[PDB]
RNA sequence: AAUUGGAUUCAACGCCGGGAACCUCACCGGGGGCGACGGCAGGAUGAAGGCCAGGCUGAAGGUCUUGCCGGACGCGCCGAGAGG
């Protein structure tokens, strides 16, 4: 259409594939997609604390990436490649998916936070926050809020200097949101 | 085709099975007939090379009338001792109470073999 | 599913065809015959007696 | 002028056109546009009424034709959204909708 | 030679004057007659939006900008010399048109 | 018995009713038409990853 | 006939509704109709799908009477799905 539409086209391009994605690679550890759109072939970059999940069990799932990306759209010959994130600690998104199997697990709350906290504080974090909303094993609506350290501050260059990951980790009796606020030193 | 009460000459277990195969491989290389209303007129017209009948058809209207005039046609039967057996044996994985393969396709070495030893014992 | 479906008359060495051949298209396709208004086969199509 | 139009017979004569300049805007386009696949079907059962085969006692759910003067005469059966509910159709009918003469409400006094 | 234009766009301020500065710089150089990098305006975008799923009591309403800038460049080269200008590597996300006439 | 397919057949050639998002696949509720067709719910969710910004 | 539902003092009442003629739509009236995967018995001795023509339907082989094709696998329940 225009030099406005397509802009926000591309926009609405990277979230449909980053929705999918974040869901399907939990088992490999998703932090994000670097995404590099060409008329030649569209290159999507997959972040993943490990790339051996990624690829699959042999090739399936890096050709089952190749597969679902032709549907959704018109470049029929899209590459695939997996980098990885340099610290998955420094990537909250990393950790909210990590702690969320941890919790679909069923290991103690206050344990399950303190680990976390104590990897991420090693690997250099001014500061980090856990917050778990959610019914925490009663019929309460209580969330519990594990604190160290500096925080987000206030207005916007708060927001965009920290990093944020949320992630709804699954029960059967119920459910608890995992939202894990990281602070990197800056 | 046939009955499970007409037993007129024997078809061995070993010429049986060889007739369930050298029917699989007329319909994945050439062409098949099947279902027994389309067979009832390819063993009359005179495009079927051998027949092969399944024992279980009843009510008669195609069971009366085709022991007696596939002997004067110059064409031997052969019996499968169930659909479900030609069916399997017809190429598919359902049912054919009856069959007529028109042209052997990679089948004929061995439906020239079937079709001179069933014709030898009685057609 | 629905039988009897056996319609094709016998001759004594010959078979002849009971219904119908439409003239509208080519040979190949039957038809129902109900004595003054023919059904197609292949697809379904309103046609009248020739 | 009784009976509305020139006289109820010359309106079934000059259907298609000229009845046009007489009518309002709204009935009109209905005609000039067309109408659906359902109001070709209610033009067999007013011409199985009129003569020949076994006569239907003509239904619709037809409320947006505008009567015309070839139909003045049949028993109309209007599906009121519940059931179907009479309409002997008059002269004095030609220029006014289907939907007018059957309810749209159960007519009752309110409180 | 051949009139071209390079009708640069972007969605962000920092990634599209890095590009109008850098293909002012290299084209300087060569058999490149070059008239200035020109900003056009912003067609800034609003949506503005109810923030609210209950749209409920008093509800905050979110004020949107999309903000897209418009850099023009005219340049007298060839299709050639205009390849070799082309060869930088451009901010994700940042459009770039060829007009070409004599 | 015996009858043929359906999948929806009707007019819906235009209004809200025609329309879907590509998010939580709604008809009434909220369809954004300028080639981001979402409901004004998940719009925000999803903004800060599309680069606009909160500020006014 | 149904006037879909929820919201209810501030903090429910231009509210969910940033779009109710059909659509939407969840309500009502009427006509018509899919139930996975396993087990069980059935199979091609021709459709599970299509179809003139009346008789019926507000319309739809939809339904019956009625006659039939293209090429070949699916009820009824019982666990238990998809859907809401």
């Amino acid at each position: 259409m225009a030099i406005e539409r397509y802009f926000i086209r591309e926009a609405v391009r990277e979230m449909l594939i980053d929705e999918f994605l974040e869901k399907e690679l939990r088992r490999a550890g998703y932090g994000g997609l670097d995404i590099k759109k060409t008329p030649l072939g569209t290159k999507v970059i997959i972040f993943a604390a490990n790339p051996g999940y990624v690829i699959g069990r042999g090739g399936r799932r890096i050709r089952e990436l190749t597969r679902i990306l032709e549907k959704q759209f018109g470049l029929e010959n899209p590459q695939i490649e997996v980098e990885e994130i340099k610290n998955p600690y420094l990537n909250a998104k990393v950790q909210a998916v990590r702690l969320a199997q941890a919790l679909e697990r069923g290991i103690h709350f206050r344990r399950a936070a303190y680990a976390a906290l104590r990897a991420i504080m090693n690997n250099g974090a001014r500061g980090v926050e856990i917050r778990l909303s959610g019914k925490l094993t009663g019929e309460r609506a209580k969330s519990i809020r594990f604190y160290q350290g500096y925080l987000a501050k206030v207005g916007n260059p708060a927001e965009t200097l920290v990093s944020k990951g949320y992630a709804q980790a699954l029960l059967k009796l119920g459910v608890i949101g995992v939202k894990v606020a990281i602070m990197p030193p800056g | 085709m046939a009955k499970p009460s007409y037993v007129k000459f024997e078809v061995p277990k070993e010429l049986a099975e060889k007739a369930l195969q050298a029917v699989e491989i007329a319909r994945d290389t050439g062409k098949i007939r099947k279902g027994t209303n389309e067979t009832t007129k390819a063993v009359e017209r005179g495009q079927a090379k051998l027949v092969i009948i399944a024992e279980d058809v009843d009510p008669e209207e195609i069971v009366a009338h085709l022991p007696p005039l596939c002997e004067e046609k110059e064409i031997p039967y052969i019996y499968v001792p169930s659909k479900k057996e030609l069916g399997a044996a017809a190429g598919i994985e359902v049912a054919a109470a009856s069959v007529a393969i028109i042209e052997p396709g990679k089948a004929r070495d061995l439906v020239e073999e079937i079709a001179m030893k069933v014709k030898e014992l009685m057609k | 599913m629905g039988q009897k479906w056996k319609l094709y008359e016998i001759k004594d060495g010959k078979v002849i065809r009971k219904n119908k051949f439409c003239p509208r298209c080519g040979p190949g396709v039957f038809m129902a015959d109900h004595g003054d208004r023919w059904a197609c086969g292949k697809c379904g199509y309103t046609e009248w007696k020739k | 002028f009784r009976y509305r139009g020139y006289t109820l017979e010359q309106l079934m004569n000059m259907s298609l056109e000229e009845l046009a300049r007489l009518f309002p805007a709204r009935q009109r386009r209905s005609l000039k546009r067309g109408l659906t696949p359902e109001q070709k079907k209610l033009l067999r059962k007013i011409r199985l009424a009129k003569k020949g085969k076994y006569k239907k006692p003509i239904r619709t759910h037809c409320r947006d034709m505008i009567i015309l003067p070839e139909m003045v005469g049949l028993t109309i059966y209007v599906h009121n959204g519940k059931e179907f509910v009479p309409v002997e159709i008059k002269p004095e009918m030609i220029g006014h909708y289907l939907g007018e003469f059957a309810p749209t409400r159960k007519k009752v006094e309110h409180g | 030679m051949q009139k071209a234009r390079i009708k640069i766009a972007s969605t962000n301020v920092r990634s599209l004057d890095e590009v109008a500065n850098q293909i002012k710089q290299i084209a300087e150089r060569t058999g490149v007659r070059m008239s200035g990098p020109i900003p056009l305006p912003t067609k800034r975008i609003r949506i503005t939006t109810r923030k609210s799923p209950d749209g409920e009591g008093s509800a905050t309403f979110d004020r949107w900008e999309l903000r897209v800038h418009k850099r023009l460049i005219d340049i007298e080269a060839d299709e050639r010399a205009m390849r070799q200008i082309m060869r930088i590597r451009v901010p994700e996300d940042v459009t770039i048109e060829i007009e070409l006439i004599s | 018995m015996a009858k043929a397919d359906y999948n929806k057949r009707k007019p819906r050639k235009f209004g809200k009713g025609a329309r879907r998002c590509i998010r939580c696949g709604q008809y009434g509720p909220i369809i954004r038409i300028q080639g981001l067709m979402l409901c004004r719910h998940c719009f925000r969710e999803v903004a800060p990853k599309l680069g606009f910004r909160k500020y006014e």
